[PDB]
């Protein structure tokens, strides 16, 4: 077996950007094990010991003016230039979501049916998934699992609606996503 | 509204070391080490980008000797052990001899060094499976994740094994036909 | 088996490189590291092994990475006193004194020499549109030497003599150098550089990466070379 | 795409 210590070191640069590359933050941070222990924002101006084992180090950095310049003009040369780079295939990238409504297999409380609005498969992961019952919003009974990310740039999550289904009823799954210009809905028919 | 990161990573005494470039979230690439060459996450984005993976080892020879540096500074304080949370579910809903894929997430873990392994009816799996690099988390964790193409049967059982330090025996978790 | 022969598509055109041919003959004119019974001190990546070797030259490096095909060559090779030979880069070296990088080049030192400064000759007969034009011999102070070092003390001696790579570009089109092993395994290099405008001299030197080895004193070595139009 | 060089400590 492999009992020996492990000394782990993280370097991260994160650019932020906000409405596009109008306004940009550049996070430069350090990381020894699980410890953060020195930083650059763009916000602030210079590097900043985050904890003490950082200190020596904010400080030899504070003192090299090229260093000190280039990470200034980061948010630029670096941060808006790769969000040009990559733009067209990332902020851009649209996949619809497969949308399919059924029961629920547990359906616990008898005279019940818990209904199941399954989204799959979008991009980018920011979307809107709402119940209906005869074209009034349902607040409550909805519960959802949560945004999943595949990991192979794709999401999925499923949103439920507990009901007490009477004939004729039309239950209706909304999803408003950005791959589509009107919400795509999918009605359950009690 | 959008973050862009680029991440890395050195770790002793593996010697293991990492550069990728993430988007949301999700991994734009990564630089193979050895063959000293971007891999996509996507096949497109290599169509529609590039980057000179050459350069990134000169990123990582730094990382190292300032892993050094600051390992000897703390007087040799090791990392703890965080183990993984292990999730398995398919890529979509499941339908009887529809294909899909199984993912195994390994999320908020360290180091990164882990052992994955698919069992299909107690029996390791290789066929088809996929993996991707250790992806970086605000808490400084990692994130993994592991993938395996199947064809769903009620037959058909799957375990996903993960091994790490953080955990005193191996992790399984199981899957089978339910709905 | 071996390696199947190269057919005209499977090598390298000179003409469809349009980068500076001088970066590929670097490579090979009176280029080389050489140290004699070392052992490494250090390691970047677990497929590589660092030692302490000086340019006696001109002082160009006192430390020498060279990386092999995966983690199992270096552990063998990494507590052993060996000897090394090789083609070093400096462009995209990079590891935690000059430095200097290649790939390969390593050879178990006990008992793989000649008592007496004996060198052993290797045949080298090359071909020009398939036709045998010269032939002649190098030689190696190891029994088991790998075909790296062979190879490129072939080509330095076809750089002086039949001009294999100039400044900018070469007389020949295609070539290829083929070893031939007396148990009957044959494999070559192709000898010019991948198709562009640019040179990339540490992805070329990577097929060294194998640490190949051979038999020197019953390996036959075939240079085949050809003009663009004969 | 461009990355940002390391900082030597």
């Amino acid at each position: 077996g492999d009992t020996r210590p492990r000394f782990l070191w993280q370097l991260k640069f994160e650019c932020h950007f906000f409405n596009g590359t109008e306004r940009v933050r550049l996070l430069e941070r350090c990381i020894y094990n699980q410890e953060e222990s020195v930083r650059f924002d763009s916000d602030v101006g210079e590097y900043r010991a985050v904890t003490e084992l950082g200190r020596p180090d904010a400080e030899y950095w504070n003192s090299q003016k090229d260093l000190l310049e280039q990470r200034r003009a980061a948010v630029d040369t670096y941060c808006r230039h790769n969000y040009g780079v990559g733009e067209s295939f990332t902020v851009q990238r649209r996949v619809e979501p497969k949308v399919t409504v059924y029961p629920s297999k547990t359906q616990p409380l008898q005279h019940h049916n818990l209904l199941v609005c399954s989204v799959s498969g979008f991009y980018p992961g920011s979307i809107e998934v709402r119940w209906f019952r005869n074209g009034q919003e349902e607040k409550a009974g909805v519960v959802s699992t949560g945004l999943i990310q595949n990991g192979d740039w794709t999401f999925q999550t499923l949103v439920m609606l507990e009901t007490v289904p009477r004939s004729g009823e039309v239950y209706t799954c909304q999803v408003e996503h950005p791959s589509v210009t009107s919400p795509l809905t999918v009605e359950w028919r009690a | 509204e959008h973050v862009i990161i680029q991440a890395e990573f050195y770790l002793n005494p593996d010697q293991s070391g990492e550069f990728m470039f993430d988007f949301d979230g999700d991994e734009i690439f990564h630089v193979d080490m050895a063959k000293k060459e971007t891999v996509w996450r996507l096949e497109e984005f290599g169509r529609f980008a590039s980057f000179e993976a050459q350069g990134a080892l000169a990123n990582i020879a730094v990382d190292k000797a300032n892993l050094e540096i600051m390992t000897k500074r703390s007087n040799y304080t090791p990392i703890t052990n965080v183990p993984p949370e292990v999730t398995v579910l398919t890529n979509s809903p499941v339908e009887l001899r529809e294909p899909n894929v199984l993912i195994c997430f390994i999320d908020k873990f360290t180091p990164p060094v882990v052992n994955v392994t698919w069992l299909r009816n107690g029996k390791p799996v290789t066929t088809g499976v996929s993996e991707t690099v250790f992806l970086p988390r605000e808490d400084h964790l990692f994130r993994k994740f592991h993938y395996l193409p199947f064809l769903p049967s009620t037959e058909d059982v799957y375990d996903c094994r993960v091994e790490h330090w953080g955990l005193d025996e191996p992790l399984l978790k199981h899957w089978e036909f339910d709905a | 088996e071996s390696q199947p022969d190269p057919m005209p598509d499977d090598l390298h055109k000179s003409s469809e490189f349009t980068g500076t041919m001088g970066n590929m003959k670097y490579l090979y004119d009176d280029h080389y590291v050489s140290a004699t019974k070392v052992k490494s001190v250090d390691s970047f990546f677990k497929w590589d092994l660092i030692y302490n070797i000086s340019d006696k030259k001109l002082k160009n490096y006192d430390k020498v990475k060279t990386e092999l095909l995966n983690e199992d060559l270096a552990k063998k090779y990494k507590d052993e006193v060996v000897d090394v030979y090789g083609s070093n880069y400096y462009v995209n070296c990079y590891f935690s004194g000059g430095k200097t990088c290649m790939y390969g080049g390593i050879t178990k030192h006990e008992g793989n020499h000649f008592d007496n400064g004996n060198l052993q000759n290797v045949l080298v007969r090359v071909y020009e549109n398939k036709r045998n034009t010269i032939s002649f011999e190098v030689q190696t102070d190891k029994k088991s030497v790998t075909a790296q070092e062979l190879d490129i003390k072939a080509r330095n001696f076809l750089i002086n003599k039949k001009n294999l790579y100039e400044f900018n570009s070469s007389p020949y089109e295609t070539g290829y150098i083929k070893f031939i092993e007396n148990n009957g395994n044959t494999f070559w290099y192709d000898m010019m550089p991948a198709p562009g405008d640019k040179f990339d001299q540490s992805k070329y030197l990577m097929m060294y990466n194998d640490n190949k080895t051979v038999d020197s004193k019953s390996v036959k070595i075939e240079v085949h070379l050809t003009t663009k139009n004969g | 795409f461009v990355k940002q060089n390391a900082a030597a400590l």
